[PDB]
């Protein structure tokens, strides 16, 4: 939505280890649809105080 | 209103003369076969007990067409429905 | 007289098309399905698709073909003068 | 027959055809197959992988284990798994010869069986079917339903009516617009056109 | 869902309209309301007036949030207590011995 | 049915077996692969000690990039031609590649060789992980295992370094399959709307919707194109000896019981003067259609497509008759001269009694005429084939009933034949991996967004070309084909310029620069009469001398052009080439009568501190050395011999190829290119097709817009017939002007008014109607 | 520049006038069509010294025709924006002269006051407007450009009254176009089209000057 | 749907689970004409690129090349099974190719019962092995 | 004089594998093109075009 | 011995990990071509079997289970700890690779009729419906009764 024309998605090199490269549904939704891999933590956030 | 109606968005146009539906079809999964010919299509029971096809009464055959009317709607090799010259459409299922 | 020029002088090859033998053997086939006397002699055959096929082969059948001409005008043909392509 | 299956590997294939077992070939025991899969679809895809499971399977059946599947491990899944199927009494190779269901003669090449996992689709043949003669017509543009759920007809798109056109079909064009579809008729005056 | 980081200054590409480079980064609270914020600094790609500066392309003229047209940022400077230009440079680099 | 039921009893597998190699060759491919690997470092080592030789055309790190494509591509082909070797024939795996299916030479290395390098949109992997690619690698890492290239194959697993670079190429051909796919849906339903109102009538003259005459037969020939087959001409002999002795032949052969055999009715007609003139003039009427054959086909390829081969029909009628070299044919000298003209009056299409008519009948069945002609010749019927006169009897009857079923059927609805014409190729692969290379750059857009661009016809294209070609010296030398390259290339005076600095000189004869001290000194002819009220503020410019040697350039070519950009009121020096530097100051000429205050007017005119400012950021770009400012400044050779063009003629006959030096541009300023000296304005042709309808006109645009589509099917691999590619010209520049005949050009055309309305308009077009 | 590589200039836009011509119906010596550079400059002494009406020299009058007409006066400007002035004396010469077709050549533009009495001029007369940024180069030696040929009044009327072809259903053109500007041709003439085709050898077509 | 492989080819379907839509017509009229036109006897060769779109491809590819094998040798019982299995026959069995010992026939016979007696196809082959001509031109060795 | 000639030899490629013989010009001047992937029901073939004498085919 | 580097500072778990929840149940997905792996996370979502265990408290539109729900032979142990051992998707089925008839030609497969009969992926379509009793104005209501 915010930013278009011109901007393939194609992979990237953080993938490795965070989202699993090889699960994406085969339909139009290929690409944009990401996952997460096996073992991998979600932030929650925290008080740098 | 009355101009989207005919201005194209899903209206008179696209979703009509565009695109419609028609009657007389059937859409299931092919299945490969070699043994068949070149022009030996597949055609299913269940899609052969309601495809009909509106045949006129000859004299040449008037006796195997008046069979599968006899035999009535309880089997293949049968006539369901019939329409007469001046449009009399009799069903054959509850004649008496 | 001021628009069939077919009796002067005639440009298409006198040759029946893949679009005219569709129409003849589907118009026939509409008439002798409505009890209409056949124009050749029958051998035993019920297939309303056949009879036709057979009269065409015969070239006995009595239908005139009218190609209208894109300008306005049109040809007249007729079933002998017309060698079917198979 | 017709419903929608798939694979473990990424080979999907609906059900072609089933026979009974003795239409089907047999190795020497009796050991007769369960699916058939067309073998030119290996090479077509790359899939490779559908033969290792195929070999695995074969192996972990004489042994009796639950054999370790790890993709990235040191144990030479080429010449130490050939090698210990041989010893049980088979072929290192796991390609084993059948006979024919109906002759009785010797297949000239080696049919490679083994077990393989698969799964099933859920996608009902005889649910996506659709065919109707004359059933339950609109009133808004004289128009069969939407789908199934409301006895209706099928999609016309405009792709079917451009290729009409390149075939040269003026009458079967017109049935599927006015004759089997919408049939109707209006009358119109001879001094004007007005539909009244 | 995913969005972008926020709160980091990042430097894109933007050449395909009057403009060369555009630093966006957003300003967004911790946990109060977080009204996005986002900070628009573009450098526009125009060279050549005619006769009075002929040195637009040394402009930066940023999109500031709410502001109608684009304003220079050395004018925010004179806003928030500097009006000399040697504690402007010391905000922008540590080091002006380059 | 039998080849089915064949196959139940034979049996046709794959397995383990079926993909394992010898075992000594298996030893030497992780063998060769290590050598690879050496030959890899060796440029690497060589490269960071600044002694390795860049490519003449790119910089030093694109030319790494390419000199370790070639080390791998050769590494993945050597170990790929071991293992077919080693393969017999009784493996059921190489049985499916020799039949020809989805499968070939490629796939073998993938699944036991070696993979090969996994490239993205043409170019290698980049950099994004902190000019890295993975955190398993150290960092200033050009190993090859680490940059997408695959090591291994799909029998030995893959290394977690690499399973992750070879799952990037399967994503992109998977999400541009979805794209594409959606595309199809959108780019052959706009060729359908406009496409649909021209048709084939019965009057051959191809009519449209609104009756309108488009052309005067379909295909230009009246023909189908069912029946048109690949055949082969066999006239454009290189050796005119050879050429003659195959047609030619004279009845003065040797005694030795010659003109006897074969044919029995020679001897009753020797020495018969009345026939030799009909066979002398049917030689000389061969040689008329070989020299315009030249201009036809300029290109030379005889093989070309036609209706009913004649290659295949002649020599159907040698099985029948059971003809054979061991057996006297008698063939008729005359009869064969006139079966040709017999056969030839049948082939009338159209009207036939004025003269006038028959001239429209010859032309358009020409290459029809030569090709019957050359192949039933005189002597090509009883040497070649060796036919008698019933079998030439027959033959003719067969030729004139091929051709009536070749005959296109009058009322073929084209119109939705001509638009799915186009769409079937397209939905293949347009846009997928520029592998257009060719020792060039990626120029010229091929793919979807080229197609969609080209249809909408917009005022400027995305990657304009121009192809610039040479005669004379140029033509084979390089030093006179570089010189016309420095005056069409736009050399602007930013990239001449190398430095510039404002001074502070008040006298102008004593400077205070000591490096230029003496310049400025010795010059005294110099009119220095009003150089002592000028601007005192030195605005002094430095060239760069290392572009001077890329350029070829002069400094008496440069004061003589600021002088006369912003005028006379502008002074200008510079120095030899031969100090330490390439230096030019410049002032002012102050006239020293009304410039000091004269009418006072308190607005100040330009002051002298800002004065300098607005001259160094105008001249750095406003003005222009030489060259077009809309061409970009972009150059790069072809081969000349890869091609198919320029095909002259010499003294013996044959087709040579002639090479020259030819260039490229990026510009569509036809006007300005053809109107140079030296360049060929005969065979410069561009990609552009808005500036060929205002240079040339739309007289060329049939001819040049149906080229570029040509271009495009013949590097897809598909192929699309000549009758369907001349239509679609001449349908869009029917009306005389360059309109989109789509929806965005629609009101202005002619056509019905319930035709305008279906581009999703109706009310729109109704109202007005 | 504006030295010696002028020269040059002025013999290319000299060649390519006398082809416009002869492509007509015109007939030109072999002399005054083939020449070279050197001999260009001997013809009547050319380049003397420096400065002089270059173009004035350049006026041809050509008189070889089958049709009994002839005297066409072709002259160039001097001047490089043609305002009023010119136009007005230049109307004078082919008065008193009685020519039928002029043909100016203007170097940059004209005035739009002077560009409409050039279209109208007289309803019995017509004059031809060029440009030396398109007679620089031949564009009619293109190999993507077909042979074009004039026809007249006697073949177009015999070829509508063969197949019955209609005036709305030959296809039009535009008088944009460069090669309907090359021969001067009317508002309302076919002019016959020589196309070299591939799968036939020679293509001939007919288009209506709209 | 069951259809045969050559049809399958022109539509580019698969029998995955690609739904096809099949018609019915209501009309006399109509059948004449689709069967005269819209059908894949006459619909073989494409105008678009002068040549056909029926493909034989995939199983119905390997066995071709494979039957005709110079290690093939069929038996006498395996003849007479294959001659009832032709859709049209004469009723000629062909002589065998090699009468003694035991009477066997080629692997190219039997394929050359289908093929009429009045159409041959030379000059193209497309193999992969040996070499691109030169070869084969040296002496004069055609087949194989 | 010679580093600007040397720089339109080499260009940006070279290709040329030399190992198919054209059968036109008795010379072995032909090039591959890794062409056709999956397609459809088509099989893949790399195409072989000749650079000289204009020549061109496939390789199954 | 041979190393380019020796100043390592983390380390994977497994080289397993990269893969999710659908792209661990394909065995060896090297050995396989990358786009092909991409397509089984569309088929193993999209299929049938069981997936909890309480089958008689659950009523949904689309529920579909298996008689014998036997586990794989050929498993990972990454699997073991999704819980993919006790709640399969199908049965180990032996796939002999052959080309009988040729009736298994582009995706699909040959079956036999025997093995069906006995107990092969058999299957039961479970859908439930409901039928909301709301009122229909001021005085009307729906009454469920047998008219
Ligand atoms: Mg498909
Ligand atoms: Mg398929
Ligand atoms: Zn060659």
């Amino acid at each position: 939505r915010d930013g278009k024309l011109a901007k393939p998605r194609q992979l990237h090199n953080t993938l490795w280890g965070m989202v699993c490269p090889a699960e994406t549904p085969e339909g139009h939704a290929v690409g944009l649809v990401k996952n997460l891999a096996l073992m991998a933590y979600i932030s929650v956030g925290s008080q740098p105080s | 209103s009355l101009k989207q109606r005919l201005k194209g968005k899903e209206g008179r146009v696209r979703g009509n003369l565009m695109g419609k539906r028609v009657d007389f079809s059937a859409r299931t999964v092919i299945t490969p076969d070699p043994n068949l010919s070149i022009d030996q299509v597949g055609v299913p029971r269940s899609i052969a007990a309601n495809m009909t096809f509106a045949e006129i009464v000859t004299p040449f055959n008037i006796d195997r067409l008046q069979e599968l009317v006899r035999r009535g709607n309880s089997q293949y090799p049968g006539a369901k429905y019939i329409i007469r010259d001046n449009g009399d459409r009799i069903d054959l299922r509850f004649h008496p | 007289g001021e628009r069939p020029q077919a009796n002067q002088k005639r440009i298409t090859t006198p040759y029946m098309t893949k679009y005219e033998r569709a129409r003849v053997l589907g118009t026939r086939a509409l008439q002798i399905a409505m009890c209409a006397p056949v124009m050749v002699e029958l051998e035993g055959e019920t297939d309303p698709l056949l009879i036709a096929m057979k009269e065409l082969k015969a070239r006995k059948i009595p239908i005139i073909i009218r190609r209208y001409l894109p300008d306005g005008s049109y040809e007249d043909w007729g079933v002998d003068e017309l060698i079917i392509t198979d | 027959i017709g419903d929608k299956f798939a694979s473990r590997h990424g080979q999907k294939g609906t059900c072609g055809i089933q026979y009974r077992q003795e239409d089907m070939p047999f190795t020497c025991e009796g050991i007769t197959p369960d699916i058939i899969i067309n073998p030119h679809a290996i090479p077509s895809r790359m899939t490779i992988g559908h033969l290792i499971e195929c070999l695995q399977g074969k192996v972990s059946a004489n042994k009796g284990e639950i054999g370790d599947a790890t993709p990235f491990n040191d144990a030479v899944n080429v010449q130490k798994i050939s090698n210990l199927l041989s010893d049980y009494g088979y072929h290192l190779r796991g390609n084993e010869v059948l006979y024919n269901g109906f002759t009785g003669r010797k297949i000239t090449s080696q049919i490679f069986i083994g077990p393989t996992y698969y799964q099933r689709l859920k996608h009902m043949v005889d649910d996506k079917i659709h065919s109707r003669a004359r059933g339950p017509i609109q009133i808004l543009n004289r128009q069969p339903m939407e789908g199934r759920s409301r006895d209706g007809g099928l999609r016309f798109g405009e792709m079917e009516r451009d290729c009409q056109i390149a075939h040269g079909a003026a009458q079967f064009l017109r049935e599927r617009l006015f004759e089997a579809s919408d049939p109707y008729q209006v009358h119109v005056c001879n001094l004007c056109g007005i539909m009244a | 869902q995913e969005k972008m980081a926020t709160n980091t200054v990042y430097v894109f590409a933007k050449k395909d309209s009057k403009y060369a480079y555009t630093g966006e980064c957003r300003s967004c609270l911790e946990n109060s309301s977080r009204p996005t914020s986002t900070i628009w600094v573009s450098m526009l790609a125009r060279g050549g007036q005619g006769a009075k500066k002929s040195a637009i392309g040394q402009r930066i003229v940023a999109t500031l949030p709410y502001i109608k047209q684009e304003v220079p940022i050395i004018i925010v400077f004179r806003a928030l207590g500097f009006v000399s230009d040697r504690d402007i440079l010391e905000h922008i680099i540590y080091d002006f011995e380059d | 049915t039998v080849i089915n039921n064949w196959l139940l009893i034979e049996g046709h597998t794959i397995g383990i077996g079926d993909s394992i190699a010898d075992s000594k060759t298996y030893q030497d491919i992780q063998n060769t692969i290590k050598k690879a690997k050496q030959d890899v470092i060796e440029v690497i080592e060589k490269a960071h000690n600044n002694e390795l030789e860049p490519t003449p055309g790119n910089t030093l790190r694109q030319t790494f990039e390419n000199q370790v494509n070639r080390i791998l591509n050769d590494a993945r082909d050597k170990t790929g031609s071991s293992a077919q070797k080693s393969l017999s024939e009784y493996n059921n795996f190489k049985s499916m590649v020799v039949s020809g299916a989805k499968g070939s030479k490629i796939n073998i290395s993938q699944v036991i060789a070696v993979v090969g390098q996994q490239n993205v949109e043409g170019k290698r992997i980049p950099f994004g992980f902190k000019h890295r690619t993975l955190p398993h690698f150290i960092k200033d890492d050009y190993g090859p295992e680490s940059r997408g290239f695959v090591e291994n194959s799909y029998l030995a697993g893959l290394t977690p370094t690499e399973f992750f670079f070879h799952a990037m190429g399967g994503r992109e051909g998977l999400i541009d399959t979805a794209v594409k796919t959606a595309e199809t849906g959108y780019i052959q339903r706009r060729l359908i709307k406009s496409m649909e109102s021209v048709m084939v009538k019965y009057d051959a003259t191809v009519r449209n919707s609104i009756n309108q005459v488009v052309q005067l037969r379909y295909g230009e020939d009246g023909l189908a194109g069912e029946s048109v087959e690949f055949q082969n001409l066999a006239t454009l002999k290189p050796s005119n000896k050879a050429f003659e002795k195959k047609f030619r032949f004279d009845y003065t052969n040797e005694r030795a019981l010659r003109r006897t055999l074969q044919e029995d009715l020679v001897k009753d007609v020797l020495s018969n003067a009345h026939i030799q003139n009909e066979l002398e003039r049917e030689f000389e009427r061969m040689r008329e259609d070989r020299e315009v054959l030249r201009v036809i086909f300029p290109t030379g390829d005889s093989k070309v497509v036609l209706p009913c081969n004649l290659l295949r029909m002649i020599w159907n009628a040698q099985k029948i008759f059971h003809i054979n070299p061991r057996l006297p044919s008698d063939l008729h000298p005359i009869k064969v001269v006139e079966g040709v003209k017999e056969l030839s009056k049948k082939l009338v299409i159209v009207n036939g009694d004025d003269p006038l008519s028959r001239q429209a009948q010859e032309n358009a069945t020409l290459l029809f005429n030569i090709h019957l002609r050359s192949t039933l010749c005189s002597r090509r019927m009883a040497e070649e084939f060796r036919l008698s006169g019933e079998a030439f009897d027959w033959l003719l009857g067969e030729i004139e009933s091929k051709f009536n079923q070749a005959i296109a059927h009058p009322g073929e609805m084209v119109g939705a034949l001509a638009a799915q014409s186009l769409g079937e190729p397209a939905t293949q692969m347009t846009l997928n991996t520029f592998h257009y290379a060719g020792v060039s750059a990626k120029n010229v857009t091929l793919g979807v967004p080229r197609l969609k661009e080209l249809i909408n016809i917009s005022k400027k294209p995305k990657t304009p070309s121009l192809t610039v070609f040479l005669l004379g010296q140029s033509a084979r030398d390089a030093e006179r084909a570089k010189d016309i390259l420095c005056r069409l290339e736009h050399t602007t005076l930013r990239k001449v310029t190398a430095n510039t600095a404002i001074y502070y000189d008040p006298n102008p004869q004593s400077t205070v620069v000591a490096e230029d001290q003496e310049w400025v000194n010795v010059y005294y002819e110099m009119p220095d009469f009003d150089v002592a009220r000028i601007s005192p503020w030195l605005l002094r410019v430095e060239l760069d001398r290392k572009h001077m040697t890329d350029r070829k350039l002069t400094m008496e070519q440069i004061a003589e052009k600021i002088n006369a950009g912003f005028g006379d009121d502008l002074n200008c020096i510079f120095n030899d080439d031969n100090a330490e530097k390439l230096v030019l100051r410049i002032r002012i000429m102050n006239s020293d009568e009304n410039k000091m205050q004269e009418e006072e007017e308190v607005v100040d005119k330009m002051d002298d501190d800002v004065f300098l400012r607005c001259i160094e950021s105008n001249m750095l770009t406003d003005m222009t050395l030489q060259g077009i400012e809309q061409i970009s400044k972009v150059y790069m050779h072809l081969p000349q011999t890869d091609n198919k063009k320029k095909i002259i003629i010499t003294e013996d006959g044959e087709f040579k190829a002639l090479q020259e030096w030819i260039l490229e541009t990026d510009g569509v300023s036809l006007m300005r290119v053809l109107s140079e000296k030296d360049v060929d304005p005969v065979r410069t042709t561009s990609n552009d097709i808005v500036e060929i309808f205002t240079v040339l006109g739309i007289e060329a645009v049939r001819k040049a817009l149906e080229r570029e589509l040509y271009h495009v099917i013949s590097f897809d691999g598909s192929y699309v017939n000549y009758r369907h590619l001349a239509l679609l010209c001449d349908t869009m520049t029917c009306r005389g002007h360059l309109m989109a005949i789509t929806r965005h050009g629609v009101n202005r055309q002619d056509t019905g008014p319930l035709m305008k309305c279906s581009f999703e308009e109706t009310v729109d077009v109704l109202m007005e109607a | 520049m504006d030295d010696e590589e002028e020269t040059y200039r002025l013999w290319k836009i000299r060649k390519t006038i006398m082809q416009l011509c002869h492509d007509r119906g015109y007939l030109v010596t072999q002399d005054e069509l083939d020449q070279t550079l050197e001999e260009f400059k001997a013809q009547s002494g050319d380049k003397p010294s420096e400065g002089r009406p270059r173009r004035t020299d350049l006026t041809v009058l050509v008189a070889h025709n089958d049709d009994p007409t002839d005297q066409m006066f072709v002259f160039f400007p001097e001047e490089p924006k043609v305002g009023i002035k010119t136009i007005k004396v230049y109307c004078q010469r082919m008065q008193e002269e009685n020519i039928t077709r002029a043909l100016i050549v203007v170097q940059q533009g004209m005035t739009p006051s002077a560009k409409q009495s050039l279209v109208d001029m007289a309803p019995k007369y017509i004059l031809e407007q060029f440009l030396q940024q398109e007679l620089l180069i031949n564009i009619t030696e293109h190999e993507l450009v077909p042979e074009h040929v004039v026809m007249t009044k006697e073949e177009v009327t015999e070829l509508l009254a063969r197949y019955k072809l209609r005036e709305n259903q030959l296809p039009r053109i535009q008088a944009g176009d460069p090669v309907a500007r090359y021969f001067g041709i009317k508002r309302g003439q076919v002019v016959k089209i020589i196309r070299p085709s591939e799968t036939a050898g020679r293509y001939i077509t007919y288009r209506l000057v709209q | 749907f069951r259809l045969n492989l050559s049809v399958t080819t022109p539509y580019n379907a698969d029998f995955d689970g690609d739904e096809m839509n099949l018609h019915l017509p209501q009309s006399l009229e109509t059948r004449a004409e689709i069967q005269e036109l819209a059908m894949v006897p006459r619909m073989i060769v494409t105008p678009q690129s002068n040549r056909p779109v029926m493909g034989i491809v995939q199983d119905t590819l390997t066995a071709v090349r494979k039957f005709t094998k110079r290690d093939v040798f069929l038996e006498r019982g395996e003849v007479m099974n294959l001659l009832m299995f032709l859709s049209t026959w004469d009723g000629k069995v062909p002589q065998p190719a090699i009468l003694k010992p035991r009477p066997l026939w080629t692997g190219k016979q039997i394929f050359s019962l289908i093929i009429p007696g009045h159409i041959n196809c030379i000059r193209t082959h497309s193999t992969h092995p040996d070499d691109e001509d030169s070869g084969p031109y040296k002496h004069i060795s055609p087949g194989d | 004089k010679e580093a600007i000639r040397e720089h339109q030899m080499a260009k940006t490629g070279g290709t040329q594998t030399d190992l198919f013989t054209c059968g036109k010009c008795k010379k072995k001047n032909c090039t591959y093109t890794q062409v056709q992937t999956r397609s459809a029901d088509e099989p893949m073939t790399t195409f072989v075009v000749c650079n000289e004498c204009g020549n061109r085919w496939k390789f199954c | 011995e041979v190393a380019y580097c020796s100043t390592y500072t983390h380390c994977e778990i497994h080289p397993s990990m990269i893969l999710g929840v659908c792209a661990s149940i394909i065995p060896f997905p090297d050995h396989n071509q990358s786009p092909r792996n991409t397509y089984q996370s569309a088929m193993g979502k999209q299929a049938m079997g069981v997936y909890i265990t309480n089958f008689h408290v659950r009523m949904d539109t689309l529920a579909h289970v298996l008689y014998y729900p036997q586990k794989p032979l050929v498993t990972t142990r990454s699997m073991e700890y999704l819980r993919f051992r006790e709640l399969p998707a199908g049965i180990n089925s032996i796939v002999a690779i052959a080309s009988y008839t040729g009736y298994n030609q582009e995706d699909s497969v040959i079956m036999n009729r025997s093995a069906v009969d006995r107990g092969f992926f058999r299957s039961v379509f479970y859908r439930s419906y409901k039928e909301q009793e709301s009122k229909k104005g001021f005085d009307q209501e729906e009454v469920f009764e047998k008219p």
